[PDB]
């Protein structure tokens, strides 16, 4: 886990044609709808009954945007990430709670909107660069646990 | 289980795949490699740089595998009886990669589908390649 | 898939430990939480201090369940269905932990039966492991 | 790879003990049978459709050895394992192919054969070290596959 220019540039730059805020409300939008149980985290937020609910509530397209606002930023921490959220870790670990496997669920159901958005461009190897990026900041979002 | 809300769902957006079929079976597997290198370790003899012709049969060989599974989602373990099997006991390939095929697919599945993946029916979907991969990995031990 | 010998197997290992129990439970555990601390996340509201009280009775109730799986092992859905209801509904217990902690157990036994714990009964016990949180992990749609 | 000084000592301190071509037949010998399909890199090797034949085999007494006197070299360059680890890493991805979850399947599998070779000298937070240290172990071996 040490991304590569080439690669480490797909992120960085095709990240580029990005809108945070529709894109977190959905991804933030599809993990809470695909794995029920991060649910676990919000009844705080309303209903997230159905898909529909879920999916069109303003408490969660509200954390997604700014669950990938700081995101965003680590793309421009590449070198860096651990660096980047330790701050940003110890956080959700020491005071948040949060069953860290959540990180590479939503790397994932991330890869996965991206999927969606961006369609033939998504090509396999920005996916993949998208790939290490998910998984390594999953993990500098990981590292202060204990 | 499946429920037959996620059984529609799948049985359609699988009908508009329909016969692409094969093509969602070859970049599957193709950005299978890029991105998760190590499950490469199964193909020493294949030839897999872009284009291959190999990766492509592979591929419609992937996908007629879960047409069969689609037009067989109640019958799903006798369905794939036999493939069951086959990489049990033939090419025994740690099962942890089976996780890793089902997402891919996903993402073309993905990827292709503008309109046609609600996450209502993204669920449905990452849902079924893992009882379909559970079949699979049922004879392992 | 238990097989039959799988099956005397679980059953004359769990009979050894006959009442250690809720103590090769608590034991379990301790050990869950100081070589992965993930799983901590989720016991925020514990004394997970080392012999606290906290743990000894989950613990009991923790190795109770087992128990009684290894006494149903013709029926476990029903056996711990009601224990499966609370798992996937109210805890939401990342299914990933699950292996962590059978992880732990397998690995308690290995220290308290020296040689009621063969070859032939790891492979055994990690199975009986194993079917134990995917009916617990089931309830999860 | 990241050990402690009371952890390293602990660690340091179960093997003097560890019997090497023995716990060591042993691991390899259990997760041949424990999950069955590592079968797929022996059969050149001969009967493992047995236990029995599959603890008294040979080729597998042998092989096990090899894995553990590699292993037991290693608990050395602690402080750098991606370090000494790296043409085995080097060859188990290019000439042998093996699936790295293995190397994460047996460090699994060598923390049981120690917890049943030691007793309540194997305590928890020995087990928490040598877990860190299987950790690194594999980590390490997998390092460079591509
Ligand atoms: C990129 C992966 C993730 C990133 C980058 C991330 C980032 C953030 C950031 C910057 C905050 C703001 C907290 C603060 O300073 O006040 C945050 C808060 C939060 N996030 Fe994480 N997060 C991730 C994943 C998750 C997941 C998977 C969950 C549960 C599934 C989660 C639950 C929360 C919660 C509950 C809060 C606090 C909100 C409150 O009081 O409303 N996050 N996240
Ligand atoms: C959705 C999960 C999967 C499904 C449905 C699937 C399906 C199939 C089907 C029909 C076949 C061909 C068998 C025959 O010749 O009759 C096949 C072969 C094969 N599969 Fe699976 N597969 C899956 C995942 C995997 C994974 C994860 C791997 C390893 C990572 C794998 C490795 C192979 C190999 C090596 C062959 C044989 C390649 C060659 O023979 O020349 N499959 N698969
Ligand atoms: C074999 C696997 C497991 C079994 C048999 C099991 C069994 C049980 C039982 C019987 C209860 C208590 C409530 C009741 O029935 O009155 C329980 C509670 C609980 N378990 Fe599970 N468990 C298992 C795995 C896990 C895992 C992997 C976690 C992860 C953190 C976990 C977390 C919890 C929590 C938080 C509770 C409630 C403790 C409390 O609520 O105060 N369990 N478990
Ligand atoms: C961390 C876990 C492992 C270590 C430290 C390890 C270490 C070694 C070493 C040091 C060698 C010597 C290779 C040479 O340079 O000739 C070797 C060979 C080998 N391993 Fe790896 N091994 C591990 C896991 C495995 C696994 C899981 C497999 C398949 C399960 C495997 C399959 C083989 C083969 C075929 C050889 C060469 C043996 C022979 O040709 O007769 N190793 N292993």
């Amino acid at each position: 886990v040490h991304l590569t220019p080439v690669e480490k540039s797909a992120v960085t730059a095709l990240w580029g044609k990005v809108n945070v805020d529709e894109v977190g409300g959905e991804a933030l939008g599809r993990l809470l709808v695909v794995y029920p149980w991060t649910q676990r985290f919000f009844e705080s937020f309303g209903d997230l009954s159905t898909p529909d609910a879920v999916m069109g509530n303003p408490k969660v397209k509200a954390h997604g945007k700014k669950v990938l606002g700081a995101f965003s930023d680590g793309l421009a921490h590449l070198d860096n990430l651990k660096g980047t959220f330790a701050t940003l870790s110890e956080l959700h670990c020491d005071k948040l709670h949060v069953d860290p496997e959540n990180f590479r669920l939503l790397g994932n159901v991330l890869v996965c909107v991206l999927a969606h958005h961006f369609g033939k461009e998504f090509t396999p190897p920005v996916q993949a660069a998208y790939q290490k990026v998910v998984a390594g900041v999953a993990n500098a979002l990981a590292h202060k646990y204990h | 289980v499946l429920s037959p809300a996620d059984k529609t769902n799948v049985k359609a957006a699988w009908g508009k795949v329909g016969a692409h079929a094969g093509e969602y079976g070859a970049e599957a597997l193709e950005r299978m490699f890029l991105s998760f290198p190590t499950t490469k370790t199964y193909f020493p003899h294949f030839d897999l740089s872009h284009g291959s012709a190999q990766v492509k049969g592979h591929g419609k060989k992937v996908a007629d595998a879960l047409t069969n599974a689609v037009a067989h989602v109640d019958d799903m373990p006798n369905a794939l009886s036999a493939l069951s099997d086959l990489h049990a006991h033939k090419l025994r390939v740690d099962p942890v990669n089976f996780k890793l095929l089902s997402h891919c697919l996903l993402v073309t599945l993905a990827a292709h589908l503008p309109a046609e993946f609600t996450p209502a029916v993204h669920a449905s979907l990452d849902k079924f390649l893992a009882s379909v991969s559970t079949v699979l990995t049922s004879k392992y031990r």
